[PDB]
RNA sequence: CUAGAGUACGGUAGAGGGUGGUGGAAUUUCCUGUGUAGCGGUGAAAUGCGUAGAUAUAGGAAGGAACACCAGUGGCGAAGGCGACCACCUGGACUGAUACUGACACUGAGGUGCGAAAGCGUGGGGAGCAAACAGGAUUAGAUACCCUGGUAGUCCACGCCGUAAACGAUGUCGACUAGCCGUUGGGAUCCUUGAGAUCUUAGUGGCGCAGCUAACGCGAUAAGUCGACCGCCUGGGGAGU
């Protein structure tokens, strides 16, 4: 039920407009290499999974998160 | 191919008291001529006792283990490429490989007095200069060129 | 000449495997290939031949010392992990093992499909 | 990335960490270009093999 | 007159368009260091590339196009189509409450538009890929498959052409007809902690009863029961000539 509670990581709270600033949240959703996790592993609702993917791609642009283990 | 094959046993050598020599005697017999082949194996046994003071069973015990090989190839074809695989020779099989190599090189020795042909074969393999020992080690060299195919498409 | 704590580069294609021992500066010390060990064909692509060429690079590396190695593995082909087990067989302290793999995000288009 | 302690442990921590990350099947699909219709066949046949697997397992779940 | 249809008001979701800008990984060409005998390719080889210092490896520069993971029977668009991030203009759909107009609707011969890709015209631009072509191999033979190279093209601006297995092989619109399991988005009611509950519309999937069907099979997203208008079919070749 670990994939069930992470659906409530955004829906149980009123944190609907997520930001690209809380890196302590976003590092839970990024794998060890750098690529972004699926949504059948976290089990988050697909409204927020689309909203989660934008905050990664903006934080990646501002060099707050890497791409690969190369750089 | 249901597995069927049981085991039949031949172990009889009363005039010397041996077991390996009786199985070796069967590889010399042609068309059931047992009494002919019996006096030739003893005929090439006493010439070693004439030659060496040691008991010639142990000369025969040493001459097996310098003709008997360890690994050999096995051409198992993948069905589109002909490969060969060096395989470990089973411990039961490795006795008969030496005894069958030994007789076939005795027949092309090209001497006189037939029991002297087999006499010279058992003398060389206690040293290593026999043609059976040279045929042993050459197939050993074929495995390491084949050693790349040991597990992979094997 | 004396250098220590070198870097081992391993390049593994579908037909050949090239191993190179370098420094932190990225300078050649000893290179060794699967074709130079005398295989040249279907035997060339085997992971056994990636052990023969691996240790042979590990013998001209003791000219300069190099008691510590850092391994970068690169390529899709077989012998990708068999070459690492043939490194400390020569007696080298392997510190860390690292995948380097060129993966284009979109990239140029590859050649066409075989028939 | 795998650091190091015997050596056989760090091998199996590396053979597995590469596969659990990926970048080995993706390399194998870079050697022939698929036209986007043939990439719509993977999208078609794999969706059938997932929705039929949710129902064939229910026969085991009887 | 307000049940069709349309307007005003909140509110969400989206690779729906157009105009600029900016990224990171990878490929190639070039420069420079180290270093020295092969690399590359394949059922196996050969053509090719190499000490006139290649592959490898490190540093740097230039340039071109595509946009991993998220990504899904998932979305949007009238259809073709549409995936990096941001600004910039800009169309329509959903959902709720409430007032207004009071039938203002449907379909549509002719006519008007938007039309994948290959191709055509003038100008740019040239990373990879690659018809035509060249060489090697296979082969009785091999223009072919496989291998090494390689040009128009693919890319951009402007204009043209109008066809495709342009496919759900199913014209648009409206009304009734047992169920069950999914899923996108949106309100509800509800005990409240929910991994909640049930109901209702707008989509999108898997089974299924009546019913229909030559059979296969569809089955509230009908090929079921019925209406309104349009297009089209009449044995095979000859011939969509």
């Amino acid at each position: 039920f670990f994939r069930r509670r992470r659906f409530c990581r955004f829906t149980a709270e009123g944190v609907k407009e997520i930001d690209y600033k809380d890196l302590n949240t976003l590092k839970a959703y990024v794998s060890e290499t750098g690529k972004i996790v699926p949504s059948r592993i976290t089990g988050t609702k697909a409204k927020y999974q689309r909203q989660l993917a934008t905050a990664i791609k903006r934080a990646r642009y501002l060099a707050l998160l890497p791409y690969t283990d190369s750089h | 191919r249901r597995r069927v094959a049981a085991k039949r046993e031949v172990l009889a050598d009363p005039k010397y008291g041996s077991q390996i020599l009786a199985k070796f005697m069967n590889h010399v017999m042609e068309s059931g001529k047992k009494a002919v082949a019996e006096r030739i194996v003893y005929g090439a046994l006493d010439k070693v006792k004439e030659r060496g003071k040691a008991d010639p069973l142990e000369t025969f015990e040493k001459a097996l283990d310098a003709i008997a090989p360890l690994v050999e190839v096995k051409s198992r074809r993948v069905g589109g490429a002909t490969y060969q695989v060096p395989v470990e020779v089973r411990p039961s099989r490795r006795n008969a490989l030496a005894m069958r190599w030994l007789v076939d090189f005795a027949r092309k020795r090209g001497e006189k007095s037939m029991a002297l042909r087999l006499a010279g074969e058992l003398l060389d393999a206690a040293e290593g200069k026999g043609a059976a020992v040279k045929k042993r080690e050459d197939v050993h060299r074929m495995a390491e060129a084949n050693k790349a195919f040991s597990h992979y498409r094997f | 000449k004396t250098v220590v704590d070198g870097i081992a580069h391993i390049h593994a294609s579908f037909n050949n495997t090239i191993v190179t021992i370098t420094d932190r500066q990225g300078n050649a010390l000893s290179w060794a290939t699967s074709g130079g060990s005398g295989f040249r064909g279907s035997r060339k692509s085997t992971p056994f031949a990636a052990q023969v060429a691996a240790e042979r690079a590990g013998q001209a590396a003791l000219e300069y010392g190099l008691k510590n190695l850092d391994v970068n593995v690169k390529g899709p082909g077989p012998g990708r992990e068999s070459a690492v087990r043939a490194l400390n067989a020569c007696g080298y302290k392997i510190a860390s093992i690292t995948d380097v793999t060129p993966i284009p995000h979109n990239g140029c288009r590859p050649p066409k499909k075989r028939r | 990335k795998v650091k190091e302690e015997p050596f056989d442990v760090a091998l199996r921590r590396f053979k597995r960490s590469c596969e659990k990350a990926g970048a080995l099947a993706e390399v194998r699909s870079r050697e022939f270009y698929e036209k986007p219709t043939a990439e719509r066949k993977r999208k078609a046949a794999a969706a059938v093999k997932r929705h039929a697997k949710k129902v064939q397992r229910e026969q085991r779940r009887r």
